[PDB]
């Protein structure tokens, strides 16, 4: 709910228009574009290239990394500096095996190859990596390392200024809409915003633009809704920019029918990473039981998938799935079980790791922190309790929706190549157009270091693109007009409705940003598996969720405003909406439960390898208004096995 | 959800920036431009970040638990520097932790993006290299994968 | 969420007392409160008594039939004045069925006997009942009669007033703890309240005090938490302010774990009664299975319970629940076909039926007509979804929660009469204090008819109770005091802590109410068989649910208001946080699930008519702060078999 | 929830009583003293039951259902009398229906409560019987309810 102190209302023609013509547009700020940002400008001086960078809040703090992050999730370790060297083939077998088969790993295999370097850097330009007394990098994990990462964000966002420049960087700018070349119907050529610091509308020409936005979240219910529903799990500032934008453009999207659900910390939602893989903390039910174990036997018909070490995070999901639908909850972190055996009895050893797990969530998820301090839970004495929160969509975390990208020339399969006009690292189906971190679909686990990396790699294949293909896209002034004037239409319907009521917020002319969303949540949360239905749906649930969708979608259009911070909610809101039409049509068209503890489809229960061991894509027309769907099989194209 | 506490807010003095205001990454905090005061304009749309906690000069602001499932009485206090961060938690029932954590192992402004790196090249921009390798990848040639026969 | 327009701030020492001086106080104003001042009128005569009715809102449109109501649900018909005449011994049977066989028979045969009065009356008063041509009364089903009752309220309200005079109905009062006999702690002396209109203090000193507030809404978080809050199946009004003021009176309290999970068309709540037993509606699963049915075997293990006709209403929804489990949804009810069947293929037929349909909710819940009308959803073309909502704690309706009452002379048995000090229709443990409509518990089924019924026993019988045992009470001054310093300690602290902070709602020193209640329906959402978890629980969950409202209540101890309004709502918050705190423990106690449906305890998933064929009964003594519960064997009174 | 018409409500000025904050069950109606106008003060607490609505002499209030569920376009507007109920939905896509029902079948005001009851007497007070048993129940004798042997 937002109730604004004062008004702040512009008509569309009152607002002045702000040109910015560059080479390489990055659209988001957080780390995959810090990423695309830092790159750029390295390659970009081989033409004098202009890159910018622009960003709804400031770069310093946006994004997922905004409090830090306690580990980087994403570090293979190909020399030893760490406790534990790996190999790209064994991460490649990982990532496919944790979504169920399903993985783009000519993508995969690109990022793995390039993210040690990228972590390097990090720690050349100041981020604190906890070490051994040894000097080796510690292990959370077998893919992690532990990280006194606070200043993450900060640290990333001054490489990334200092490499593009500050000249470079525009803050406090909301894209709502990409802009396609008047010359060519599948090419991008900018992009327009408005600022929600002051009135002006922003018309960003370019070559090449780079979609950052980060995920979506907020599209279903949370487990809290009143003040808390601001604690989601994932990061609350990514509201599926770059995915309504990308599919409005027709860029193809990719898996986006797989969407992630959290398993942490009850209510703070603070991380387990650390608990599980450092403290070797177990979780049980309520009654004493590690459903790990018990639920052991359950995973044996997802062979071989279920008897895959480490076991995919969905059927991990399954297994408490399974424990919450028998009613064994309350399921705990037994952290006070887990402090005591490490210490063993050593009361320095006790007070050093104690602080030590304080950190991980101070240098994290404050809010749990603070919960515990606010429900008196001393970790050391008493057990957390857990659960998964709400789903959300992204493609750099354990989920790998997102658009369908072009990988290298050296590992990219033919398979894989056919819809792609130009094959360029990173570029979607559309001409000039490129995805990066969670924007990039079919290719998770980046995390951190991970979209940083992708976006390092796109940003050489747009400049690349730029230098070969030497493009030229020409705006279409009669589009950008049409595009400012549903801008700020929002504040125009509030000053001309306004007046039906003597409520601002209770009007039968428009809604509001808060009440468009309280709406798309109860409608996702409802029909398309949130958790009101412990993650289930069916073909007639999905149906339903988009004739619902339909009609919120024909409220957009009567949609109002009354500040620019409510402006901004206004079009997140509008991106939210498109993302949850093409989750809920990617979740029906699948016919299977390839992930059950992320999303069962009671209707076809089943994980069906025969007829589903495919990626699913989708392009949506804006011109006829049409979704056309089609199947690209999976082909493995690195070198394991089970 | 953050809050400033009147006493100590002096709406950013004389300061080239509003510091809550700039760093919020959700645009939650503003100017009361009537009482010179800072505050969160829709503290259900706050992710309890804590970045406008560490950035305010005078500490005027705080972070009250969302009272959807936070019992009154518990906080976390920042005291950010340059090299380490230092963190109070108090409990509900008065038990107090103390802890600091390193943030940074170099001065603030001190990067050099591409140092030590050689120029790019037009050669180059056609290869798989990103800028900095094989080198910062710290192995013995750029890392090859196995392809599936 | 409240924002208030501006502050309303008052301390209790600059707040005149107005002390009202009467005999027989009523607390409440709706259907059973009504009942009790009609029917109290006409004794008091007999003493010269005094009889004063308070409301908090206004007796014309207050409580449950705020709308109105389509049906009255209780009429028997011993001499055939409707389409279907039925026994007393039939009723008896079928309500301690419906109850899966626990009900006091003694009160439930009472109110019966009485009730057919209740309803002649209403007709001569004004209340249009629909009629044959015949001119017999129009059944909905076997119990129920059609009425249009969009005035029903108002013309009970207008009886009421003519009876005990306006000059003693006090509205827009909100009473907020009773008072005792300072030289008895266990005989009432009265109650405290305060006007929400202006600064007005009111002691009610009383020799007889009846509580008729209704039941409890709110206490779970709904289906929709947004604007849609406010749409509980229930009466919103109502916010269990009895059971906090009886329980804390040491008034005892029994089948206290008894809510009532109703199932109705989704969202809007629309009645289904008619649909289902006037229209002959089928509800059917998303793949067109008749539930009832399909499911008919599940019920074979409850004996004899699940061979009864009709079907208990626990056992119906425990059919529609294990759909919802196997993610058969969604649940719709087939008006189309339930029309075009009762049409039989006369379109004049079809019409009048058809606004038949449109009455049932026009009179009765306008918001399911609305939602009908915004979705486009025309009854005679296609089907409605329906669901069950969350728990709701009544004693008037299907639900039997309340406070445990005595029986008439005639018919209570000896096993029953045992906690009453005096033995007075309907009065509590505690002496002087009735308990009517949704505040007497083990007697549901009262509805409309058979709450204003009860309230007219009650009434008689604190007439003879009065001029029989002559009581007379003494307040106590210093407790009246420390009363009124609690009533408005909400706005004190406002004014204390507020500058604190430079928002309102966002203090650490206090919560507002609505921050209060938000957390109250997470934790009773969560923990106590909510909608959260498909209304499952278990020791551990309600244990844990104990511990969050202790944290809780001591907040309460920290509630803030800004006006005369939100300092109402905090008291409303408070009396649910005591009514959930003892519904939680009820339902800790009892080691079965009888009513599964209503709610499974996983734990005890068995109905156990072994050791829990009684009913559980609870005594909160303040001065100790300690729970007592006790088991109270049921016994059949009234002569029936299966 | 409702909403009132600036246009249409006059703040009951010429009227002993405000009509919509003196009938709502909830106390959610009430008074802007500044426009003289009046408004929901608490939304997510109007259970919709329309008792504003009808009680509103100038017709000012109307329902715009709860946004959680309620795509826009509907509505339901009752025009009450003294004997009947006059009801026009309107549906989003532009459908409208009329519907009339009964209210009521005396006038209003026109109650005497115990019409025909004999006084009470200290006897009576201490039988089962309520006021005007047993004939309104419509037996000459008090229903009987046989007790289990
Ligand atoms: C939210 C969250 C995320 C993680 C974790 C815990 C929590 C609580 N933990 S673990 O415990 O889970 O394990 C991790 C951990 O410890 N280690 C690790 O490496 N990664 C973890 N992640 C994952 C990473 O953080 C993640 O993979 C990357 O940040 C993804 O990068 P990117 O895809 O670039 O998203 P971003 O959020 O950083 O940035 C997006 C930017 O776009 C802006 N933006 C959005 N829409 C825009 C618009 N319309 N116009 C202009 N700007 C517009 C954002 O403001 C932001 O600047
Ligand atoms: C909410 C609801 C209820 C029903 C139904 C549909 C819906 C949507 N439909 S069917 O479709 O389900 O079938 C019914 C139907 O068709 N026919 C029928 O006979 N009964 C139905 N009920 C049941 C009856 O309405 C119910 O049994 C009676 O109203 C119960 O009477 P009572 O127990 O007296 O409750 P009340 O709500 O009427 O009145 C309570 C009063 O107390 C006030 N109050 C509360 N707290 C107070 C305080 N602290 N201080 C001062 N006053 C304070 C209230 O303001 C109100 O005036
Ligand atoms: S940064 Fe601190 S001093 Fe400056 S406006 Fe914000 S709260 Fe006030
Ligand atoms: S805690 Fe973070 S999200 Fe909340 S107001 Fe401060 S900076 Fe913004
Ligand atoms: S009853 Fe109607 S005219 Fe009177 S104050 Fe209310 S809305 Fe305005
Ligand atoms: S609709 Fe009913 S609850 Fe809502 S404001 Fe009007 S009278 Fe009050």
């Amino acid at each position: 709910v937002y109730y604004p102190k004062k008004y702040e209302l512009y008509k569309a023609d009152e607002v002045p228009t702000e040109v910015v013509e560059t080479d390489i547009l990055i659209i988001g700020g957080g780390f995959s574009g810090c990423g695309a940002a830092y790159e750029a400008a390295y390659w970009a001086k081989l033409g004098g290239l202009k890159v910018t960078l622009v960003e709804k809040a400031a770069v310093e703090r946006s994004g997922a990394v905004a409090q830090g992050l306690s580990a980087i999730n994403t570090y293979i370790d190909l020399t030893g500096r760490s406790e534990r060297q790996n190999t790209l083939e064994d991460y490649v077998r990982y990532v496919t095996l944790d979504m169920m088969g399903l993985a783009r790993e000519d993508l995969v295999a690109d990022y793995a190859r390039h993210v040690d370097g990228t972590v390097h850097l990090f720690e050349k330009w100041g981020l604190p990596i906890w070490k051994t007394p040894d000097g080796k990098y510690v292990r959370e994990g077998q893919w992690q390392i532990m990280i006194h990462g606070e200043s993450y964000k900060p640290i990333i966002a001054e490489a990334a200024k200092m490499a593009v420049g500050e000249e470079n960087i525009y803050e406090r700018v909301f894209i709502f809409e990409l802009l396609k070349d008047k010359n060519d119907p599948n090419a991008v050529a900018g992009a327009v915003g408005f600022s929600v610091r002051e009135p002006k509308f922003y018309v960003f020409k370019a070559k090449a633009v780079i979609l950052a936005t980060g995920g979506a979240t907020l599209l279903f219910r949370p487990r809290s809704t009143g003040e808390a529903a601001g604690r989601t799990w994932y990061a609350i500032f990514d509201t599926g920019s770059g995915y309504y934008m990308g599919l409005k453009a027709g860029a193809m999207l990719t898996q986006f029918e797989h969407r992630f659900i959290p398993f942490r910390f009850k209510d703070g939602y603070g991380p387990v990473g650390a608990w599980f893989l450092f403290f070797k903390c177990k979780a049980k039910n309520a009654y004493g039981e590690e459903y790990i174990k018990t639920r052991a036997a359950e995973l044996e018909k997802y062979k071989p998938y279920g008897a895959a070490q480490p076991i995919p995070t969905p059927l991990r999901n399954h297994q408490v799935m399974l424990e919450i639908m028998d009613g064994n909850q309350p399921i705990y972190m037994h952290t006070e079980e887990a402090l005591a055996e490490l210490a063993g009895g050593d009361k320095k050893k006790l007070k050093h790791i104690y602080e030590e797990a304080f950190e991980d969530f101070l240098d994290m998820t404050v809010s749990q922190a603070l919960l515990w301090a606010c429900q008196n839970i001393d970790p050391q004495e008493q057990p957390s309790e857990a659960a998964p929160a709400e789903p959300y969509i992204m493609g750099s975390h354990s989920g790998e929706a997102g658009f369908w990208v072009c990988g290298p020339e050296d590992l990219m399969p033919e398979e894989y190549a056919k819809l792609f006009p130009l094959k360029y690292n990173r570029m979607t189906t559309v001409k000039g157009l490129f995805a990066i971190g969670d924007c990039a679909g079919a290719n998770p686990h980046k995390f951190s270091s991970g979209s940083f990396t992708e976006g390092r790699i796109a940003a050489k294949a747009a400049v690349r693109f730029i230098l070969e293909q030497k493009p030229n896209p020409e705006i279409d002034d009669a589009v950008v007009e049409e595009l400012k004037k549903k801008a700020y239409a929002p504040m125009e319907r509030f000053m001309q409705y306004k007046d039906l009521s003597t409520a601002d917020d209770v009007n039968p002319e428009y809604i509001l940003p808060w009440q468009g969303l309280v709406r798309l949540q109860k409608i996702m949360d409802e029909y398309a598996a949130g958790i009101a239905t412990i993650y289930k749906t069916n073909e007639k649930m999905l149906q339903r969720a988009l004739e619902l969708l339909a009609f919120l979608k024909e409220d957009l259009e009567k949609l109002a405003a009354r500040d620019l911070h409510e402006l901004m909610r206004a079009w997140e809101l509008v991106h939210r909406v498109w993302t949850a039409e093409a989750h809920v049509r990617h979740m029906l068209f699948r016919k299977e439960t390839r992930w059950p503890g992320y999303y069962y489809r009671t209707d076809y229960p089943e994980l069906n390898d025969e007829e589903w061991k495919c990626f699913v894509c989708s392009k949506y027309d804006a011109e006829k208004d049409e979704w056309t769907f089609e199947k690209v099989p999976y082909v493995q194209v690195i070198e394991w096995s089970f | 959800p953050s809050f400033v506490n009147p006493e100590k807010c002096d709406g950013c003095k004389a300061l080239e920036r509003t510091a809550c205001e700039y760093i919020c990454p959700n645009d939650l905090m503003t100017l009361d431009k009537e009482k010179m005061k800072a505050y969160n304009r829709e503290p259900d749309m706050c992710w309890e970040c804590y970045s406008c906690v560490k950035m305010c000069p005078q500490g005027a602001i705080d972070v009250r638990g969302y009272v959807d499932y936070s019992p009154l009485g518990g906080a976390c206090v920042p005291m950010r520097g340059t090299s380490d961060i230092m963190w109070t938690v108090k409990y509900r029932n008065g038990k107090v932790l103390r802890f600091k954590f390193a943030i940074r192992t170099t001065p603030w402004g001190s990067i050099q993006p591409f140092e030590g790196f050689p120029e790019p090249t037009e050669e180059a921009l056609k290869s798989e290299l990103l800028a900095g390798e094989p080198e910062i990848i710290g192995t013995s040639e750029f890392p090859q994968v196995k392809k599936k026969a």
